[PDB]
RNA sequence: AAAACUUUCAGCAACGGAUCUCUUGGCUCUCGCAUCGAUGAAGAACGCAGCGAAAUGCGAUACGUAAUGUGAAUUGCAGAAGAAUCAUCGAAUCUUUGAACGCACAUUGCGCCUUUGGGACCAAAGGCAUGCCUGUUUGAGUGUCAU
RNA sequence: GCAGAUCUUGGUGGAAGUAGCAAAUAUUCAAAUGAGAACUUUGAAGACUGAAGUGGGGAAAGGUUCCAUGUGAACAGCAGUUGGACAUGGGUUAGUCGAUCCUAAGAGAUAGGGAAGCUCCGUAUGAAAAUCGAAAGGG
RNA sequence: GUUUGGGUAUAGGGGCGAAAGACUAAUCGAACCAUCUAGUAGCUGGUUC
RNA sequence: UUUCAAUGGCCCGUCUACACGGACCAAGGAGUCUAGCAUCUAUGCGAGUGUUUGGGUGAUGAAAACCCAUCCGCGAA
RNA sequence: AUUUGACCUCAAAUCAGGUAGGACUACGCGCUGAACUCAAUAAGCGCAGGAAAAGAAAAUAACCAUGAUUCCCUCAGUAACGGUGAAGCGGGAAAAGCUCAAAUUUGAAAUCUGGCAACAUUUCUUUUGUUGUCCGAGUUGUAAUUUCAAGAAGCUGCUUUGAGUGUAGACGAUCGGUCUAAGUUCCUUGGAACAGGACGUCAGAGAGGGUGAGAACCCCGUCUUUGGUCGAUUGGAUAUGCCAUAUAAAGCGCUUUCGAAGAGUCGAGUUGUUUGCAGCUCUAAAUGGGUGGUCAUCUAAAGCUAAAUAUUGGCGAGAGACCGAUAGCGAACAAGUAGAGUGAUCGAAAGAUGAAAAGAACUUUGAAAAGAGAGUUAAAUAGUACGUGAAAUUGCUGAAAGGGAAGCAUUGGAAAUCAG
């Protein structure tokens, strides 16, 4: 099969092209089944729809990844490239506005901060 | 006897897992011992088993018969051996399974891959 | 305890009187083997055992300190008596002394090698192989429940500080080390029985 | 003389338990958006609970909480 | 309804690690704060002393440490507690 | 009858590969119960509902 | 008054599945943890393997792909031969539905907006639910006013 | 620790090769297949349903029972070479036939009003404007 | 010598009924289903060497 | 052990003779756990008595065991 | 006339950005609520979390006074009510306090969301921010100071100070990677040694599991491990570097000062529910109001908050004086499955060949199915209808008895058999 990594150093329309002759093998190997096919026949339509799977999935990322590139430094990102931990994670507190004190409360921490102490036995 | 909480003592779930244990890690449960000029070569008691390794048969009614293995067919927790086969009724070679811990390895399949696994168990090539 | 619902979760009520059939209330449907088939009785199949057990049985007991402190001073001074050992099994025909006492110099042992070169030495070893050798597989279903194996009981040593003792000695078969101040009653006189062999160190007899 | 329904296959719960006429499922209550239930049908629950199915997304979410919920890609 | 209390020794063994854990968090200072000589508040008991919840703004300024710096330093304070 | 909606004949296109009779391969694969179908249905038999 | 028949005893053979032994199951107790969903949940449907009906897994990238670790299999046959029905798992895909969201759904029914492609028509991609909050835009008011 | 509880579950008996077998007049001869023919197939003969059919079609309902090939383990209160059973395959082709479109009785979203609430009234109603419902109706 | 197919409406001490104290999925001492419920027992039948 | 001869022998359980159950066999199947109170017996201590609400130690399995402490319970009117 | 611009109110948008639904429910908070004290229970309805709720006194007390909440022992089966049934105190587990409204920054809205542009930072190209500019919100009040424990305004002279940004080591923890001591030596039995006997070894490892029978030394593991070795994260401190801007802020002792404090709310009458709450008539006060018997104690009608506590659900584990296939979950198995009902729902049965299919080649009879010879195996008295294989019941063989019962007991003969 073809190796992912090679898979990534070409370009869209090869990927593309690569794809196109790939249905074509599959088509013509699942009549080859439908016909009366050997055993390597039959084993090659599994790897080729597994190559075909890898196709799919460089072109995806290869994508996604060019897409990640124009929304970089964006107030507002596609919800597909926003982050899904849980709604429940999304809807909570941020750290820095759960830190976020009254100027009050600042100057306590100021000047009466939890000391560091000891006790001589 | 042991004193963590991570590991069981219990009859349930040691055969529970091994009886369900992946490939992988029947892998390491189909080991076998090493002979006495392989262990004082390699510094190694035992190793996991592997095709086409060169195995002696140390127990069983093929005690002493000796050769290469076929497949470790793992899923029974099994070796094949060439030659190491009964005849059947009409006169075929149906092959004789033993275990993987009743043999003896004479003779290794060296690869990178086993070198590493002889150096990073303690041992030197 | 068994399940608090089992037995209880079918529907099942009873057909009534006259039915030239008994009155325990039999399942409802129909097409199915269970339909027709009595429930909810002791004596119906897959009906709730007569008195379910439950997990508030009064399993833990209350005994007096003083009465725990009583036999624990009479299993000692059990232990102390050579005839009470024989009765017990402890093969201790060839022990110089009882109570046997050892020096502190076995508090820091290091090595099973050296535990069991001194258990030769003192001849108590006799009882380390009655243990070894009565080891047999369980009669009965207490196998199947994590009780695979049962042995006999060898000599209890009692120690004062664990500097490597515990250590040293815990994988010989039988032998059983206990501090000299947490004194068990199940090990000094496990069973029920009076009278078990215990090998004591110098700290640990003065400490007594 | 018996040649008629009362119920049919429930869209959403895939039982034959909607009525035609009420047009709400005896099973399920759809078309009411809370799925039906009964606290003294503790059997109906059971048999219709969360585990029956795939949980396709609840294993997602486990195996990725054992782990912190962290994303992007290792070295 | 039935509470059963086979989780006893659990819950005293979480509890002691749970002052474990606290200890070394809080290591450099004592896990247990000072607190003050109290009298039961009755004809039954008034003869005896035992811990109260934390010092008066009386004791404090009467000591010479502040109010505000007490709770730094671990000195409790009750602020409803008077001195007859 | 011969005026069956879409679903329906899915429906019954399903229920008439369930009650079809297993493979023996697969029968013959070690730690394999399955030597029957107990899942087989007849027309005349017990009605889909 | 012999056979046959009936009954009793014993051996053997049947019928049946008790007893004994086991047990990847159940039950009970204790300890640890806090993690669903409009970024589409639980659930349902329909499909996916060379030879599969169920179970399991997965979703037209379909008994899966990417990445990491292991290191030479899978197995019932055939088959070729960084393999594998391996583990881990942070990258993806995830069909029809379902709170289910263009209108409906006992219907593979009926639409509208934007863009693209094909040799008016068709196809493809992206969209069109409800209530509420903050802001934006346009307004409506012989509501109050200033020129 | 069981002899009972018109006990529970499972298994097995005597009655007993006993009661009995289905309405719907009725079958016979030859040949072929076949291990095996009162029951399968062809011919000949005799009958029956007698257009208000034992005829040919459909709706509801069933769902592959349809057709070919093969089998005779189990089912067809006899039998079976046959079956609607089992096994392997094949088979339903629409611009004009229907659904889809419209609406009847009826159901019901929405704007509003109630209810502690899931939700009930309201649908032409005091709003800054529907939909579903007929494989026998209309087309 | 009015009947009836389909669609729809009416649901439980309710509905429906030219009224039989009738029908309401082979059930109407009072529909069916699941919980309370392991309901209530002066009573019956069994209760083991 | 089977069998014969003589003698004897009504079918068991339930319910107040009758009646009710019983075709046969195997397995299951019915005074249990718990809270309080009372008598008696035994054990420990004794004008005292009660560790396990709690704390400490327990490494070898630590839900056990051992140790420690003020209330408080009953009793001492 | 009427045109222009404001403010107020209300609309519309497939406007920009967000949010709610549904599911689980063991534990948690409310509403509602029966029947046979039942029971503030079951059912029904709403709503959350890892805990929830409660919580810093409009609290107890009558004391030498106690001092937020929660939980446990005790109070105590006491007070109280007519069987129901507390609380104060006392001993423990755990501890942590606070935030607003009510007063002018008036020499300065000092405050904040959003748009735009850069700078960044990340569990993360997925996260979270900083600055500048514009518009908007906002004087019908956003900031700073104040919360009664006080506090503000003067006066005083002592003390204190960051909501920062990199580098290194140590100290922990999470995830997975990887490391581990010794017989398979001899003889007998056996299909197989993992049995018996002999000779030995390891043990910080003699727990457990697998392997052709009881394996510490064949294998996995077990002890070492509260650790070595890999990597990726981090949580907090130590050392070290760089920014900050204090012309300030804060604590403490005095007052020659004032001290704002929550309304259809408290409260009363009436009806309803188990003092507490609700409906309705009526409706307050400012040394006032609430609570307890003039006194004592609190300061309501506004809000937040870990911990000890619960946890028949979910996810992981460790166990057991539990059950051992009519038992234990309904389900050890293709189980909420087959199947039944229009539906709500109801809901089983069924584990074991052998170490290894080695699943009986081949021949013969038979239409076939099968049988008989063989063959595999230690075993076919293991042939899938498969471990062991009981009873009821049935067939055959052998022995015996029998004229409308049979069973049983006592004595002895006859036959068979065993024994001293
Ligand atoms: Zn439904």
């Amino acid at each position: 099969a073809l190796k992912t990594f090679e898979l990534r150093k070409q370009s869209q329309e090869n990927l593309a092209e690569q794809l196109q002759e790939l249905r074509q093998e599959l088509a013509s190997l699942r009549v080859q089944k439908i016909a009366g096919g050997s055993g390597s026949k039959l084993s090659k339509i599994k790897t080729t729809r597994k190559d075909i799977a890898r196709i799919l999935t460089v072109i995806n990322e290869s994508n996604r990844l060019a897409a990640r590139e124009a929304y970089k430094n964006k107030k507002y990102i596609p919800l597909d490239l926003r982050q899904k931990k849980t709604r429940a994670i999304r809807r909570a507190l941020t750290p820095y506005e759960q830190s976020r004190k009254t100027l009050k409360q600042i100057k306590k921490e100021r000047y009466f901060p939890l000391r560091k102490y000891a006790l001589k036995a | 006897m042991k004193f963590s909480r991570d590991v069981t003592s219990s009859r349930r779930k040691q055969r529970k897992a091994h009886f369900g244990a992946p490939s992988s890690v029947r892998r390491v449960l189909m080991s076998a011992p090493l002979s006495k000029e392989l262990r004082e070569q390699y510094k190694i008691r035992s190793l996991p088993v592997r095709r086409d390794d060169q195995i002696t048969v140390i127990r069983g009614s093929n005690k002493g018969r000796e050769g290469k293995i076929t497949s470790v067919y793992r899923k029974k927790f099994l070796l094949l051996i060439e030659r190491v086969t009964r005849e059947k009724a009409n006169g075929a070679s149906a092959p004789v399974g033993i275990d993987a811990s009743k043999v003896v390895i004479t003779k290794l399949h060296l690869d990178k891959d086993r070198k590493d696994l002889i150096v990073r168990k303690g041992g030197k090539v | 305890a068994v399940s608090e619902k089992a037995g209880h979760q079918t529907s099942a009520e009873s057909w009534g009187t006259g039915r030239a059939l008994a009155r325990i209330p039999r399942v409802g449907g129909g097409g199915t083997h269970r339909s027709g088939q009595a429930a909810f009785g002791n004596m119906c199949r897959s009906g709730r055992m007569f008195a379910p057990t439950k997990t508030w049985r009064k399993w833990h007991v209350k005994v007096n300190q003083n009465e725990k402190r009583y036999a624990i001073a009479s299993a000692v001074a059990a232990s102390g008596v050579p005839s009470l050992l024989l009765a017990r099994g402890h093969r201790i025909e060839e022990i110089p002394e009882v109570p046997l006492v050892v020096d502190d110099a076995v508090q820091s042992f290091q090595k099973t090698k050296e535990a069991v070169a001194l258990l030769k030495e003192i001849k108590a070893y006799r009882d380390v192989i009655k243990v070894a050798n009565s080891r047999k597989l369980r009669a009965g279903k207490g196998k199947l429940r994590n009780r695979r194996h049962v042995q006999r009981r060898g000599p209890l040593v009692v120690f004062n500080e664990d500097t490597g003792i515990v250590k040293a000695f815990r994988n010989i078969p039988g032998v059983e080390i206990v501090n000299v101040r947490r004194l068990n009653l199940l090990q000094l006189a496990p069973g029920g029985h009076l009278g078990r062999f215990v090998i004591w160190t110098k700290s640990a007899f003065g400490l007594l | 003389m018996r040649h008629n329904k009362s119920h049919t296959i429930c869209r959403r719960c895939g039982k034959r338990s909607f009525h035609i006429q009420k047009s709400t499922c005896a099973c399920c209550g759809y078309p009411a958006a809370k799925t039906r239930s009964y606290n003294w049908g503790a059997k109906a629950k059971r048999r219709r609970t969360t585990g029956t199915g795939r949980m396709s997304y609840l294993k997602k979410v486990h195996r990725s909480f054992k782990n912190g919920f962290r994303s992007g890609k290792p070295a | 309804y039935v509470k059963t209390w086979f989780n006893q020794p659990g819950r005293k063994l979480r509890r002691r690690q749970a002052r474990q854990t606290k200890a070394a968090k809080i290591a450099p200072r004592p896990v247990e704060a000072i607190r003050p000589a109290v009298k039961p508040p009755t004809i039954r008991y008034n003869m005896k002393v035992r811990a109260g919840r934390g010092f008066t703004l009386e004791e404090l300024k009467a000591a010479g440490v502040s109010r505000r710096v007490a709770s730094t330093i671990g000195i409790p304070v009750d602020h409803r507690r008077r001195n007859r | 009858p011969s005026h069956k909606s879409f679903r329906t004949k899915q429906k019954l296109a399903k229920a008439a590969r369930q009650n079809r009779p297993i493979p023996q391969w697969i029968r013959l694969r070690t730690g394999n119960t399955v030597h029957y179908n107990m899942k087989r249905r007849h027309w005349r038999r017990t009605k889909l509902n």
